[PDB]
């Protein structure tokens, strides 16, 4: 009922972005010989008391809400295919990335442009006061 | 914005339901690839098992087989590449609007920081003392306490809480209600009466705010020493009432000292004069104390009651001491000035009386200037006689609320007396014996 | 028998007037002028002596030093009765020039009846035990009130003791006495002599924090101004360092 | 009433602190202009380039103001601050009492 | 303390210098590569949920930093007459001679 104060739950946030960045990093650079690998069951598995559990275990077909946010993500690009020829796709994903480009450069050369005591003895004062002899100097 | 309990709880279930999911999907899909490594390992990923997924399906039980390599075409590289560019647009948008959002609490806080500092510097001077202090939040605290300025007085020092009151656009002061004590002089009609009252004292902005505070806990000490001091001097008619009262008892008069929470009388100005003796007395004691903490090493930690706080006894002595004079007065006219054919009483004030520093002797000279108020009252009154008898007397009163007549006398028809009496029926028919004696 | 506990340091005279500043702050007590001329006698060498006393056990010859407050109109040279009398006035005394020559000092020791009040202090060395963090010195203390007779001075009254004056020294200093009874010095020190005058503490002040206790047998009392003068260190540690000067240099005994 | 030194030090990390509210004005005005010329726009190229210029050197700015703030907190620690920490004393407060009570004797006798 | 804040300041403004333009950079369309949707998805929550707020907690930081050097020089600070003794002997001989009213 009490939450923990803030920075800690900060740094579990930063950790577990940095496990899941880690884990598509893993996963992505794997890329190939893991869409070449197709899994089917055994007939060790119980296929007819626990289909149901078989079923909803290698489903590739996701919850509704991602792909309706990734739908409304699609539209919201300004720019689509169903009434597109495709090269046209092509030449605008082009300069896109040619504007990608020269905004990072901007960055860069913007980025680039600027830059980122002791005045005596105390024994021998003291021995002066206590005996007499004179500070040497 | 405003936030309410209901929306917190709301806001703290619907994420915690959310995190549930995300646990869900990512626990199956681990469950998943352990079970998919049990087949060829058996070894690591037993270990990342459910107990009631081992209890319903045995391991090994999943199995996978080569599709060959194939090349991605180009239309779902488009396909991704615009969903790409779609997610990054979205990405940017919702940026904008937490850095906007951001940005508008950043700038109300800021403006709200720097009104609270801009009342700091035009209301805190550099004489004043602030230190942080918890709660466990930090706070600025300033101390207007007088107890690093002579007081001795640790039941309640001066710390009082700073806090910014943005609807007030001021500054308020929390002490870490307004009481200042006033006096009340009641007279007494000549039928020997009820006391009726004939006169009584006087009764926003950060320095008013603190001036207050100070002359608050600078009354409340005065009280205090007041109180102290009655203890001494419930002999000569001084009464604690009810710890925030205390009564002065005279045979004409009849002084209230109160403190006490919230039209042109005769005795008004005197009592607003007492008040103002009491407050210059007990400025006194600290400058008394300050100099025995400067000029020794251990210092006065502790007041004598007896020795250093003299507030009550000074004031209550000048009238007790006019009332002696009164009464000597009296009892030397009757019995001399309506017996001898002619003499004049004559009252004459008399008087008696390193560490070369700036701080000492300024502090020595500030004590001396009360010294006037402070001394112990003394007069002599010496009275003419034709001739050769001389006659004086010297009243004074070694406790403030004492009497001792020092008479003096001798003649040249001799005799020489120097006696001290310590009441008044003495000096009478001392004196009746003699103007008889030698006068007569 | 006062035993003093005592720490030292130095500050330079360009530090003086903030480190004046912050032991205000510290004490609540403004700094108070004060000066002192120490006279310091050894025993007779013309005498034959015993190491021996009038007891069995061997003992040291001792100087011993008298001391008493010089007037501060003997100490301004003609140029600071305007600038009145508090820490601002050892911000001039920087050089040799002192108006306290030998001569007038002479005067004062030879008294040209009755006498100013003295002080006679007798410090042997401090302790050598290596559990103190505190120097701790003994000094025996004595106060001589007068002095009359056809040989009055105090010249003469201190070779009747068998002694001879041996130097004499000038200090002028601003002193805090502090909470828990402390007392903290800030000297300039002057040595007297016919050929001028000389600057001991040359560009700088002498510090001295000290607390003055009569019993030494009070283990508790010593132990609380231990931990009292080790606080101070700490609250000055980083700003000023104060540390136990070397015992040899606070043996007041005739070296032969 | 304060040093002006005070005054300075005072101010400038105000405006520090205002330099460095409006760094996220700028952030989200790149950010912005980013995401309309992704649309395909391209008049607004040369304002996103005013904004990240912009955005540099008002960094810059509040970092050097920063540190040569802090170069001034820690060379005035004998000028004009504490080289130790310790809580200061209120003295002088009798003075001021009696100041005032004279001053109301004055008013008191004399109308 | 003092000298935590020079290093805090510093890895602040350095942070802070290159965040924006590696937000801006990253953003790069491939066939740094994104072969799969879930690049694209988790590119796009790590910008918004790790460069913006990290921003924001840079600019508290760097707002704490000046809140605490400003109570440093307002604490910090190093601290720097009307009646004669005559005057005063003369007021109160006048006040107690009106308030006793002999």
């Amino acid at each position: 009922a009490e939450l923990p104060q803030w920075y800690t739950l900060q740094s579990q946030l930063n950790v577990t972005l940095s496990q899941l960045v880690s884990v598509t990093s893993t996963l992505q650079h794997f890329q190939e010989t893991l869409d070449s690998t197709v899994v089917y069951p055994l007939p060790k598995f119980p296929t007819t008391s626990h289909e149901s559990l078989v079923t909803t275990l290698l489903r590739k077909k996701n919850i509704p809400e991602v792909d309706e946010w990734m739908k409304y993500v699609r539209e919201t690009s300004g720019v689509t295919t169903a009434l597109l020829k495709d090269e046209e796709i092509e030449k605008l994903l082009q300069q896109d990335r040619e504007i990608t480009n020269w905004a990072r450069t901007t960055f860069r050369n913007e980025y680039g442009k600027h830059d980122f005591s002791k005045p005596f003895n105390v024994d021998d004062v003291l021995k002066f006061t206590f005996t007499g002899e004179k500070p040497i100097i | 914005t405003v936030m309410t309990q209901e929306q917190f709880v709301k806001r703290r279930r619907d994420m915690l339901e959310h995190i549930n999911l995300a646990m869900n999907e990512s626990s199956l899909a681990l469950e998943f690839v352990s079970l998919l490594l049990s087949s060829v390992k058996e070894s690591t990923g037993m270990s990342s098992m459910s107990p009631f997924l081992r209890k319903v399906v045995k391991p090994s039980s999943l199995n996978s087989d080569k599709i060959p390599y194939v090349a991605p075409t180009k239309k779902e590289y488009i396909e991704l590449d615009i969903l790409n560019k779609g997610w990054k647009l979205q990405s940017l948008n919702e940026s904008k609007d937490l850095l906007r959002a951001s940005f508008n609490k950043l700038s109300s806080i800021l403006q709200n920081e720097h009104d609270y500092w801009n009342k700091i510097m035009q209301s805190i001077s550099n004489k004043d003392v602030i230190f942080k202090i918890r709660d466990g939040q930090k706070l600025l605290a300033i101390k207007y306490g007088y107890e690093d300025s002579g007081s001795t007085y640790k039941h309640d020092r001066g710390i009082a809480n700073i806090r910014n009151n943005i609807e007030s656009q001021n500054l308020d002061l929390i002490p870490h209600v307004k009481k200042f004590l006033r006096v009340r002089i009641f007279t007494k009609i000549e039928s020997e009466d009820d006391y009726i009252l004939s006169g009584e004292s006087v009764m926003k902005d950060i320095r008013k705010q603190i001036q207050l505070l100070k002359k608050i806990i600078f009354e409340k000490e005065l009280m205090y020493q007041i109180k102290k001091e009655c203890a001494l001097l419930i002999s000569y008619g001084v009464s604690i009432e009810n710890e925030n009262k205390v009564i002065i008892e005279l045979p004409n008069e009849k002084f209230e000292i109160e403190l006490l929470s919230l039209l042109p009388k005769i005795n008004d100005k005197r009592a607003n004069l007492m008040l103002v003796m009491l407050r210059l007395l007990l400025v006194v004691i600290f400058k008394k104390t300050l100099r025995s903490r400067i000029s020794s090493p251990h210092g006065l930690i502790n007041l004598n009651v007896d020795d250093d706080i003299l507030i009550i006894r000074p004031i209550l002595g000048k009238v007790r001491f006019a009332n002696y004079k009164l009464l000597l007065k009296k009892i030397i006219k009757d019995y001399v000035l309506d017996i001898v054919p002619g003499s004049s009483i004559t009252e004459t004030e008399v008087e008696r009386e390193n560490i070369d520093d700036e701080n000492i002797t300024k502090l020595n000279k500030e004590i001396r200037a009360f010294d006037k108020l402070l001394n112990i009252p003394r007069r002599e009154l010496k009275i003419n006689l034709p001739l050769s008898p001389n006659l004086s007397l010297m009243l004074e009163s070694p406790n403030y609320c004492n009497a001792l007549i020092h008479i003096k006398f001798s003649a040249g028809t001799a005799v020489s007396f120097d006696t001290t009496f310590s009441d008044f029926k003495e000096v009478e028919d001392f004196l009746h014996f003699i103007v008889a004696e030698y006068i007569q | 028998m006062v035993q003093q506990l005592s720490l030292f340091g130095s500050i330079g005279d360009d530090g003086y007037d903030l480190l004046i500043s912050t032991l205000t702050t510290i004490s609540g007590n403004p700094p108070l002028l004060y000066n002192s001329l120490c006279t310091v006698w050894k025993p007779n060498p013309s005498y034959d002596v015993e190491n021996v006393n009038s007891r069995n056990q061997l003992v040291e010859p001792n100087r011993i030093k008298l001391s008493k407050e010089v007037p501060f109109s003997y100490l301004i040279d003609e140029t600071m009765m305007d600038k009145p009398l508090n820490f601002r006035i050892l911000k001039s005394f920087t050089n040799d020039k002192i108006p306290l020559n030998y001569a007038m000092t002479r005067n004062i020791l030879h008294n040209t009846e009755s006498c100013s009040p003295w002080s006679l202090q007798i410090s042997d060395i401090p302790a050598a035990g290596n559990n103190r963090s505190v120097s701790m010195q003994t000094i025996a203390e004595t106060i001589i009130l007068s002095s009359a007779g056809k040989n009055s001075s105090v010249s003469s009254l201190m070779n009747g003791l068998g002694y001879v004056f041996e130097f004499q020294y000038l200090t002028i200093g601003v002193k805090f006495f502090m909470k828990h009874g402390l007392i903290l010095e800030l000297q300039k020190i002057w040595q007297i002599e016919e050929a001028g005058n000389s600057q001991i503490t040359s560009g700088g002040f002498l510090l001295k924090a000290y607390i003055n206790v009569s019993r030494g047998t009070d283990i508790d009392r010593i132990n609380y101004t231990e931990t009292a003068l080790m606080n101070l260190k700490k609250e000055l540690q980083g700003y000023i360092e104060l540390s136990v000067p070397d015992r040899q240099s606070m043996d007041s005994r005739v070296a032969h | 009433m304060q040093p002006p030194y005070i005054q300075e030090r005072l101010k400038s990390l105000n405006d520090i602190e205002t330099q460095l509210c409006s760094m996220l004005q700028e952030a989200s005005q790149v950010t912005f202009i980013f995401g309309e010329l992704k649309r395909g726009n391209e008049s607004v190229k040369p304002q996103f380039e005013n904004h990240v210029k912009q955005f540099y050197e008002r960094l810059d700015k509040s970092t050097t103001q920063l540190r040569k703030e802090i170069q001034l907190l820690d060379e005035n620690v004998g000028t004009r601050l504490l080289p130790i920490n310790v809580n200061k004393k209120a003295l002088g407060q009798d003075t001021e009492k009696m100041e005032e009570q004279l001053d109301l004797l004055s008013a008191i006798l004399d109308p | 303390s003092n000298q935590a804040l020079y290093e805090k300041l510093e890895q602040t403004r350095t942070i802070l210098s290159v965040k924006l333009a590696e937000l801006i950079n990253m953003t790069t369309i491939a066939d740094a590569q994104e072969n799969s949707e879930l690049a694209v998805a988790t590119t796009s929550v790590m910008m918004v949920n790790n460069q913006t707020m990290q921003l924001i907690k840079n600019v508290q930081d760097l707002l704490i930093l000046t809140r605490s050097i400003k109570e440093k020089w307002l604490l910090n600070q190093i601290p720097v007459t009307r009646f004669d003794e005559k005057q005063i002997e003369e007021l109160l001989d006048n006040c107690i001679e009106t308030f006793v009213a002999e």
